[PDB]
C-alpha cells in the first residue's frame, strides 16, 4: 500500500490537546448563537399586547 | 392483623387513590387483592357495593 | 452516597447569563462539605472562588486531622487483619471515595477499588465503582472510564445476576447526545425501568421520570410515544406529582403549541442548571422545536404564516426566520413563501421516498463493491 509520501503527511503538530475530545457526533446548527426563548417570546408580542 | 373489614376498606381506597392517579393497572392489582381478601370475609352489603 | 450533584455545576460553573455564582447553593454544597469534610471541592475553591479566605484552611486543619485519624483506622483494619473478599479492604476504598474523592481525588480511590475489584468475587462493588466514577467524571469530565466499567458490567460482569445496569444509561443520556443519544437507546432503557426503579442512590424518583419524559419526547415524536409515555401508568402518577412536566408533555401531544413553547422555554432554563446543562440544553431545545413544527407542518399543505405565529405562540417573522433556518439545515420539509405569506410542505409520498433511498443505499453498497472488485484481481 502506498504511504503517498509524494504529499508531505502533515503532522498535526504536537497531538496538542483538542476542543473536548468528546464522542459527540454534532451538526453545522450548534455553533450559532442564541438569546433563551421567553425573552424573545415576550419581546415579539408586547408590541401587539402581551 | 386477623382483621380484614378494615383491611378491606384499606385496600379499596388505595385502589381508589391509584385511579385518580390514573395508575391503572396498578389501581386494577389492588382491586384484585382487596377482592381476594373480601372473598374470604363478611363483606358486609355496603362493602359488597362499594367494590362492586 | 454522594445524590446533589455536589451542587457543584450550579455552583459558580453557571456564571455569567445564568449567573449562579454565589448563592444558598454554595451554601448546600459547604454543608455537605463539613459534614465528612473534604478538600477535593476545595480545589477550584482554591484557585479563583473563595481562593485564599480564613475558612479555606480553618477547615482544612480538622479536615486533615480527621481524614487522617480514619486512614489510620483503616490502614490498622487492613494489616492487622487479612480479611479476604468483599471486606474491611473494600470498606476502606469505600470510605476512601466517601474520603479523598471527598477529600482530594478519585485516583486513589480508583487503584484501590481496581486492588479489591481483583481481590473481590461479587458484583455490586463494580457497579458501585461505575456510578461512583461515573458521577467523578461528571464532576471532572471522564467518559472513557464509565464506558470502560459499562462494558466490564455489561458484557462479563452480567452473567450472574442482573437488574442494575439499566439506569447507568444516565451516561448516554449525554454520550452520542446531539445526533442519536439523548434519546432513542436513553429512553429505552430510560422506559423499560421507570416500573422498577430501585436505585434512589442516582436520583430521586421525580427527577428520574422528568428525564425520562424529556429523553423520550425526542426519541418519539408522536410514533406512539402514548402507548409508553402517555397511556404509561407511573409515568402518569409522576406527572400528576410534577404539573409543569405533564403541561409540557401533553401541549406537544395535544398540539397545544402556544403553551408548549413556554413549557419548553421553563424546560431549557431549569435544564441549563444541570449535569444535562452544559452538553445539550441548546441542542434539546433545537430539536423539541424541529419536532413541534413538523408536527404542525403534517396534517398540513399550506399555512399562512399568520396562523402558524397565532397557533405557535408568537413571531410571523420569528416563526419565518425559524423556519429558513430549519430548512436550510434540511429537516422539516416544507418550502416557505414569502409576502404571500404561505408554507408548502413538500414530504415525498412513499414511492418517491422509497426511489431515493434506494438510489442513496445502492450508491453505498455500488461504491463497496466498486472497491472490493478493484482491490481484487488487481
Amino acid at each position: 500500500d502506498d504511504e503517498f509520501e509524494e504529499f508531505p503527511a502533515e503532522d498535526w503538530a504536537g497531538l496538542d490537546e483538542d476542543e473536548d475530545a468528546h464522542v459527540w457526533e454534532d451538526n453545522w446548527d450548534d455553533d450559532n448563537v442564541e438569546d433563551d426563548f421567553s425573552n424573545q417570546l415576550r419581546a415579539e408580542l408586547e408590541k401587539h399586547g402581551y | 392483623m386477623d382483621d380484614k373489614a378494615l383491611l378491606v376498606e384499606v385496600q379499596l381506597l388505595e385502589s381508589k387513590t391509584y385511579h385518580a392517579l390514573s395508575n391503572l393497572p396498578k389501581a386494577r392489582a389492588a382491586l384484585t387483592s382487596a377482592r381476594t381478601t373480601a372473598n374470604a370475609i363478611y363483606c358486609p352489603p355496603k362493602l359488597q357495593a362499594t367494590l362492586d | 452516597p454522594k445524590n446533589p450533584d455536589l451542587r457543584i455545576a450550579q455552583l459558580r460553573f453557571l456564571l455569567s447569563l445564568p449567573e449562579h455564582r454565589g448563592d444558598a447553593a454554595v451554601r448546600d454544597e459547604l454543608m455537605a462539605a463539613v459534614r465528612d469534610n473534604n478538600m477535593a471541592p476545595y480545589y477550584e475553591a482554591l484557585c479563583k472562588s473563595l481562593d485564599w479566605q480564613i475558612d479555606v484552611d480553618l477547615l482544612n486543619k480538622m479536615k486533615k486531622a480527621n481524614e487522617d485519624e480514619l486512614k489510620r483506622l483503616d490502614e490498622e483494619l487492613e494489616d492487622a487483619e487479612k480479611n479476604l473478599g468483599e471486606s474491611e479492604i473494600r470498606d476502606a476504598m469505600m470510605a476512601k471515595a466517601e474520603y479523598l474523592c471527598r477529600i482530594g481525588d478519585k485516583e486513589g480511590a480508583l487503584t484501590a477499588f481496581r486492588k479489591t475489584y481483583d481481590k473481590t468475587v461479587a458484583l455490586g462493588h463494580r457497579l458501585d465503582i461505575v456510578f461512583y466514577l461515573l458521577r467523578i467524571g461528571l464532576f471532572y469530565m471522564d467518559n472513557d472510564l464509565i464506558t470502560r466499567n459499562t462494558e466490564k458490567a455489561k458484557s462479563l460482569i452480567e452473567e450472574g445476576g442482573d437488574w442494575d445496569r439499566r439506569n447507568r444509561l444516565k451516561v448516554y443520556q449525554g454520550l452520542y447526545c446531539v445526533a442519536i443519544r439523548d434519546f432513542k437507546q436513553a429512553a429505552e432503557l430510560f422506559l423499560d425501568t421507570v416500573s422498577t426503579f430501585t436505585s434512589y442512590e442516582l436520583m430521586d424518583y421525580k427527577t428520574f421520570v422528568t428525564y425520562t419524559v424529556y429523553v423520550s419526547m425526542i426519541a418519539l415524536e408522536r410514533p406512539d410515544l402514548r402507548e409508553k409515555v402517555i397511556k404509561g401508568a407511573e409515568i402518569l402518577e409522576v406527572l400528576h406529582s410534577l404539573p409543569a412536566v405533564r403541561q409540557y408533555l401533553f401541549s406537544l401531544y395535544e398540539c397545544r403549541y402556544s403553551v408548549f413553547f413556554q413549557s419548553l422555554a421553563v424546560v431549557e432554563q431549569e435544564m441549563k442548571k444541570d449535569w444535562l446543562f452544559a452538553p445539550h440544553y441548546r441542542y434539546y431545545v433545537r430539536e423539541m422545536r424541529i419536532h413541534a413544527y413538523s408536527q404542525l407542518l403534517e396534517s398540513y399543505r399550506s399555512l399562512t404564516l399568520g396562523y402558524m405565529a397565532e397557533a405557535f405562540g408568537v413571531g410571523v417573522e420569528f416563526i419565518d426566520q425559524e423556519l429558513s433556518r430549519f430548512i436550510a439545515a434540511g429537516r422539516l420539509h416544507c418550502k416557505i413563501d414569502k409576502v404571500n405569506e404561505i408554507v408548502e410542505t413538500n414530504r415525498p409520498d412513499s414511492k418517491n421516498w422509497q426511489y431515493q433511498e434506494t438510489i442513496k443505499k445502492g450508491d453505498l453498497l455500488l461504491n463497496r463493491v466498486q472497491k472490493l472488485s478493484r482491490v481484487i484481481n488487481m
